[PDB]
């Protein structure tokens, strides 16, 4: 119904899995069930935990995010991947979006842009008056 | 007992809402998002509030922006993140 | 606009960029990002005046400006009594 | 853990001080809000919440009977009262009407949450 996203959040960086913590804290409909610091970690995380969304970073120890975004696909192709990354190279891009992500963030990015992006895969669903 | 009682009747229902939020716990800063009203103008009632006694300035905290500068350098420091 | 971002070129930004701390690189990211000067404590895990002295050097450092200075203010008896008379409004 | 969230009181700045403070948790999702007790009862039926935070002194449908109402409709939806009213009486008939837990405004943001993660533990 996409009232309620159950959220992953995959990132190295603990700072910036905590500034992605505050974003969707503030919304009504993003909960954060669950952090994995590699890409190793995000695949058995987003195995078992089942979210419906995964914010995933790229440049990330043991795994990276498009090793993980592709692994992530070809058993759950239901989860919705966004990379959240600081690579700007429109190659590694071009392979995050074959190897199934679904948004493409860069940081530096401002709040409203990441929920602008979020809501475009789970949009407010109005059934009528 | 008199005074509080004129000072209770002359609050309005703005500073009412406030007194009630901060003693839930909310901190003075999210006061404005949750009134629909503008961060100057909020400040301005604690200000009222503080004078008549009805709240206590414990912490002054500045509200900033990046400059220019800053956000050079944050475009740059990103990959620390 | 985009001057800023060639007046600001790699040689001059690495001398403040280095001078910069972990902490007040942090601060910038996070405050880039959208998230307020009020909010960040709570999320370092620092105490607020740490926070706040942080900020100032970073004002004086030249990397934010001073949009509007924001009050904490707690309940006083006598308002923490006016609460508890007026309760019933809500 | 998710908790479906609905917030009754007919002060709109009251569910807004219980949204506000629900919102920094990673638990509580506001799922609706009710200004009454008749419109709390049928919208908890649509939404099967798995929460109501529930005034009793409202408009049209008192708080105790919208428990009632709900509760063996739909037992499940465990019910918490937000309230001015300390008096032990109604007190006494919120809980025999089926509430889970009972918070007294004034409150603060911390006990709000601690009835809550009492009935949804972590
Ligand atoms: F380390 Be992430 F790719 F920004
Ligand atoms: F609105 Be009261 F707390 F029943
Ligand atoms: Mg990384
Ligand atoms: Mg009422």
């Amino acid at each position: 119904h996409h009232s309620i996203v159950k959220t992953m959040i995959v990132d190295d960086s603990a700072f910036m899995r905590n500034i992605l913590k505050r974003i969707l804290s503030t919304t009504n409909k993003y909960v954060v069930i669950g952090e994995a610091a590699n890409g190793a970690d995000a695949i058995k995380m987003a195995e078992e935990l089942q979210p419906d969304l995964i914010s995933m970073d790229i440049v990330m120890p043991e795994t990276d995010g498009i090793t993980a975004t592709k692994a992530i696909k070809e058993k759950t192709p239901e989860i919705k991947i966004v990379m959240c990354t600081s690579v700007d190279q429109e190659q590694k891009m071009i392979d995050a979006v074959n190897a199934g992500a679904d948004g493409y963030i860069v940081k530096p990015f401002q709040a409203p842009k990441i929920l602008e992006q979020f809501n475009k895969l789970f949009p407010v669903l109005f059934q009528g008056p | 007992g008199d005074k509080l009682k004129n000072e209770v009747e002359q609050l309005a229902p703005e500073e009412q809402e406030i007194l009630t939020a901060i003693y839930t716990g909310i901190t003075s800063l999210e006061l404005p998002g949750m009134m629909g009203m503008d961060i100057d103008e909020v400040e301005k009632v604690l200000e009222k509030l503080i004078d008549q006694g009805f709240l206590d300035l414990v912490r002054i905290r500045k509200e900033t922006d990046l400059t220019e500068k800053g956000r050079a350098v944050t475009n740059f420091i990103i990959t620390n993140f």
